[PDB]
């Protein structure tokens, strides 16, 4: 299978400062299949990212992304305290899922 | 049946024209009552057998 | 347009199976596919199986191979999952998602939580 | 089979009137005619 | 439908006018064998009998 | 009475009259169909988040998938949705190989060129449609993704040929100047970029493109329509489905040696004699029901109204009073162990009468 | 890697008559004991076929290539089409190096001699690779085998038709008559102007740079009459622009 | 080419049916020399010889 790993596993970063997560591919991937979402707990995972771009509807805007291949990153433009958060990437492949590493985001 | 294989569309749009499969069945049917007619002018001229 | 809407949550003993049910709101059922998504508590997620309602295929998570039945009623637009013998390491959310042909996005249902 | 790849398609053959046993048995009976009594 | 109204035309003209051609060739040659078979009538009338 | 409709009267001379035919129908319907597993990659396609600039226009293969264009056609997020070929609400059940989807982005003026015959700047010099086009082209505007990038061929040197997509970006002469490169005066750059802005008018607002070239009907199919599949019935007449071909007949088993890359037979006429089913590869006849043909004999009706009906090419089997006769079967006339002088002649040496109790 | 060798026996071309082979089934169609009309790519009757036997010189590929080789020696392994073979557009390499049937597309460069050795002590054949847009894998393996094949490539459709019967070889091919079986159609979208024969030389590698022949024919768009028999097997053809008769 | 296709198929079907139109009067025409042909050769026959 294609496993994605995500780095940092945690971070504490402050509002106002932008910020990068990445998200490597054990395999080379589609850029077309990867997608980054927010967690918060309790909640469902938010969509963000989808097609390693395309911000999805309703997104807030600060967040955008780009990659090809094995590499890929989400960019947060400036932090704000509600942008403080679980993310992941995933891969659809649609006959394989990927999950796994919330690089946990903290203030 | 040569026309319209079993088309309901292309039978309709065939009705569209004048009584042409009449004339074609009628110069077909002639030409056979012809051909039985012609064997028997020149073979059955005696009927005593 | 897509609306995933999921029963509600459940209490089960050990050795019991739970189903989920998942109804697809806004069309399009068919000519898309369905996955189940778990979350234990603290956990992230991880897939366990899916179907594709038009074409009758079914397709397991390999830690989920064996277990779980997954199903999909075409007339009322509503996708089903059930587990079979659960244990308290089952407890966890339980979430439907799906994605249309033609398009690019995944559409989630709200997750139902299922202790043992 | 040709004549069925025509039969398909709408056209088709019918039978002569009279088949070739009665056209013998005309034929026949002219000989028979002309030998016994010439042209009377 | 109107569409393939247009193309059905097409092909309904074709095949009308190949039944047509058929039919005219089929007398003529019907009008030759007449004749011949007047002949061998008269033939036989006059040297068999 | 079909005798008097056709003959236009209300009185019938004795004689024989063709009318009607056999037509036999069928009972129920049989789709047969390859199980394909996968659904169509097509969000690639259309919800796409780059597409090309038309002069190097994007190409791509879809296969060995279902695809249902229902949802396509009934989205209203089209500004234009075009089929040549094929109507839109049949293209859903219809099967095909080759399937490809050629994307790009034009000004909204250029909508007109992606046609099969059109002329302009695009449908000559950056994406040529044949005239000889089966396919649908679907667009919609794209101002809120695309509009703040995108060159277009203005200059070059002759017409494009259909799906060609020549990408050479050489500086040229276009008049009397002997030079390559050294823009300016009489050589040029070939292509000039059109930025696409929110304050374009909407002839230069974008548009994202899709156009859907298909191959109809060629023997496989690696792409088809969301059509379930039947049982299939044998030696009883059917309507058919396979692979996407139809017609109606009766099928039954075939003897024949059919090459292992062949999967349909043809008649002289070049219909469909056999086929292959599309799920058991085991080769099927499909033969026409039953034409039989009908002629009607009758005794003039100042006499009176008994006829009797010849069915000119068939079994006493198939269809009381009934003579299996080598002219077809006679149905109604009692035959009897005599003979007469001709008098309504049916055929292959019989003849019939009306006489007596009559 | 690459071998940068010459010393060879220097012979001009030879030449054959390509009698009456020749042959594609056209079609997916079954059809029996009729005469059908076909125009397509065809080798013309009796045309003037090149005669090669080391000998892997850079041909080209024109409008389609009748190809046939003659062998007992297991030499002739492969092909390579392409244009330019030097990594800055796609091209085709199908070979037979007995682990697998590899057969890949992409902007490859490749060696001026790109051949396999002999057991197999080597492979060369490239230098280079950039992402690659096909590839696929078949699964592991007096002349007396003659092996038949056309190379054709319509609208990106690499069509290759083949067929393989027994010989008894010393010079040129047999006369006989024969139809191709289409045996694989890849979708691949590439230009093609010249190719290579790919041979394993032996080896027991100018040191040991060690009986294998083939020839080279051209397509062209005649039309045939080809007979079908009963078990709808092409059995002959005429050649409708050979001659008056 | 479209447009041209169009103008170019009308001609061809008005001038296609001017060559059947010829063709039928042709034959139409041998038939009757050829009878006149039979009658003199008969006469050659029975008066010349
Ligand atoms: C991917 O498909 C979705 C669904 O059609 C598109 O989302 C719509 O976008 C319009 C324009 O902003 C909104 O008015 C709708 O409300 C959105 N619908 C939904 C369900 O979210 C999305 O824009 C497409 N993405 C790309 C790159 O084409
Ligand atoms: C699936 O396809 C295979 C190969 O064509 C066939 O043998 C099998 O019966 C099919 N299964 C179905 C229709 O359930
Ligand atoms: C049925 O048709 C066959 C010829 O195919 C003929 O020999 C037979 O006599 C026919 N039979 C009836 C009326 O039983
Ligand atoms: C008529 O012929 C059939 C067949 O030979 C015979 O069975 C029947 O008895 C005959 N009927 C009469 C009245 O002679
Ligand atoms: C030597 O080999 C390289 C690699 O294939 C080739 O480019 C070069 O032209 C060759 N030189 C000679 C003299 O053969
Ligand atoms: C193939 O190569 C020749 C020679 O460079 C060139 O003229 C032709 O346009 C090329 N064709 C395609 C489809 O790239």
């Amino acid at each position: 299978e294609i496993v994605l790993t995500q780095s940092p596993g945690t971070l504490s970063l402050s509002p106002g400062e932008r910020a990068t997560l990445s998200c490597r591919a054990s395999q080379s991937v589609s850029s077309s299949y990867l997608a980054w979402y927010q967690q918060k707990p309790g909640q469902a995972p938010r969509l963000l990212i989808y097609g390693a771009s395309s911000r999805a509807t309703g997104i807030p805007d600060r967040f955008s992304g780009s990659g090809s291949g094995t590499d890929f990153t989400l960019t947060i433009s400036r932090l704000e305290p509600e942008d403080f958060a679980v993310y992941y990437c995933q891969h659809y492949g649609s006959s394989l899922w990927t999950f796994g590493q919330g690089t946990k985001l903290e203030i | 049946m040569y026309i319209c294989g079993d088309s309901t569309e292309c039978s309709n749009l065939l009705l569209q024209y004048g009584s042409f499969c009449t004339q074609l069945n009628r110069a077909l049917t002639g030409i056979a009552v012809e051909q039985d007619k012609n064997t028997q002018e020149v073979f059955a001229q005696v009927k005593q057998i | 347009q897509v609306q995933l809407v999921q029963s509600g949550a459940e209490v089960k003993k050990p050795g019991s199976s739970v189903k989920v049910s998942c109804k697809a709101s806004g069309g399009t059922f068919s000519s898309s596919a369905i996955s189940w998504v778990r979350q234990a508590p603290g956990q992230g997620l991880e897939w366990m199986g899916g179907i594709i309602p038009i074409l009758d295929i079914t397709n397991y998570a390999q830690k989920f191979q064996g277990r779980v039945t997954i199903t999909a009623d075409k007339s009322t637009s509503t996708a089903f999952m059930e587990l079979s013998s659960l244990r308290s390491e089952d407890t966890a959310v339980y979430y439907c998602a799906l994605r249309n042909q033609w398009d690019l996005l995944v559409y989630w249902g709200q997750g139902t939580l299922v202790t043992v | 089979d040709l004549i069925c790849a025509q039969k398909f398609n709408g056209l088709t053959v019918l039978p002569p009137l009279l088949t070739d046993e009665m056209i013998a048995q005309y034929t026949s009976a002219l000989l028979a005619g002309t030998i016994c009594s010439g042209w009377t | 439908p109107p569409e393939a109204e247009v193309q059905i035309d097409r092909l309904i003209t074709g095949r009308l006018q190949s039944l047509q051609t058929y039919v005219t060739q089929q007398l003529i040659r019907a009008a030759e064998i007449r004749a011949s078979a007047n002949l061998a009538a008269t033939k036989m009338s006059e040297c068999v009998l | 009475s079909e005798t008097k409709c056709t003959l236009k009267s209300f009185t019938v001379e004795k004689g024989i009259y063709q009318t009607s035919n056999f037509r036999v129908q069928p009972t129920e319907s049989i789709v047969r169909f390859p199980n394909i597993t996968n659904l169509c990659p097509f969000g690639e396609v259309f919800n796409a988040t780059r597409f090309a600039s038309v002069y190097a226009w994007n190409r791509k293969r879809i296969s060995n998938c279902v695809a249902d264009y229902s949802v396509l056609y009934n989205s209203a997020s089209f500004s234009t949705f075009k089929c040549y070929g094929v109507s839109p609400t049949k293209l859903n059940d219809l099967c095909f190989t080759n399937v490809y989807a050629d994307s790009f982005v034009i000004r909204g003026d250029e909508v007109r060129q992606i046609a099969p015959g059109q002329t302009g700047k695009i449908a000559d010099y950056n994406y040529k449609l044949p005239d000889d086009f089966t396919g649908c082209v679907i667009a919609w505007n794209s101002n809120n993704l695309d509009s703040k990038n995108y060159l277009y061929r203005l200059f070059r040197k002759s017409n494009l040929k259909p799906f060609e997509r020549d990408i050479s970006t050489e500086i040229y002469q276009a008049g009397s100047t002997p030079c390559n490169g050294v823009e300016g005066f009489n050589c040029y750059f070939p292509l000039q970029s059109y930025g696409f802005q929110p304050t374009n008018g909407v002839g230069y607002q974008p548009y994202r493109v899709v156009v859907l070239s298909f191959e109809l009907l060629h023997a496989p199919a690696t792409v088809c329509g969301p059509k379930k599949s039947t049982n299939l019935v044998k030696n009883k007449c059917v309507n058919f489905n396979f692979n996407g071909l139809t017609g109606t007949g009766v099928l039954t088993e075939s003897n024949k040696k059919f090459l292992p890359f062949q999967q349909f037979g043809r008649d002289i006429a070049d219909t469909t004699d056999a086929v292959r089913d599309p799920q058991t590869l085991e080769i099927l006849d499909i033969t026409p029901c039953s034409f039989g043909g009908v002629s009607v004999i009758t005794p003039g009706t100042n006499t009176s109204n008994q006829v009797a009906v010849l069915y000119q090419d068939v079994n006493c089997t198939e269809v009381s009073n009934v003579f299996q006769t080598r002219a077809g079967c006679l149905i109604g006339a009692e035959h009897v162990n005599n003979s007469y002088e001709c008098d309504i002649p049916i055929g292959a040496g019989i003849c019939a009468s009306y006489q007596t109790s009559q | 890697q690459c071998v940068n060798l010459t010393t060879r026996t220097q012979l001009p071309p030879a030449y054959t008559n390509s009698f009456t082979r020749g042959v594609y089934y056209p079609d997916k169609v079954f059809r029996s004991s009729v005469l059908h009309s076909t125009q397509d790519l065809f080798l013309p009757f009796f045309s003037n076929v090149t005669w090669f036997h080391f000998d892997n010189p850079v041909l080209p590929f024109n409008d389609g290539v009748y190809f046939a080789s003659t062998e007992k020696s297991n030499i002739i392994r492969g092909w390579i089409f392409g244009t330019t073979l030097d990594s800055k557009t796609q091209s085709l390499l199908i070979v037979n190096n007995a682990t697998n049937v590899v057969i890949k597309v992409c902007e490859f460069q490749f060696c001026n001699d790109p051949f396999l050795g002999v057991m197999e002590s080597e492979f060369r054949v490239y230098s280079s690779a950039n992402n690659c847009t096909f590839e696929y894998v078949s699964q592991p393996f007096n002349f007396k085998n003659l092996r038949e094949f056309v190379f054709k490539n319509i609208d990106g459709y690499f069509k290759i038709y083949s067929k393989h019967t027994p010989i008894n070889l010393v010079r040129d091919l047999p006369q006989g008559f024969s139809a191709l079986e289409p045996l694989v159609d890849l979708p691949i979208g590439i230009n093609i102007t010249r190719f290579q024969t790919l041979l394993a030389l032996h080896r027991s590698s100018s040191s040991g740079w060690t009986a294998a022949a083939y020839y080279v024919g051209y397509l062209q768009p005649r039309t045939f009459l080809l007979k079908y028999n009963e078990n709808g097997t092409i059995t002959d053809a005429v050649d409708c622009a050979l001659d008056p008769l």
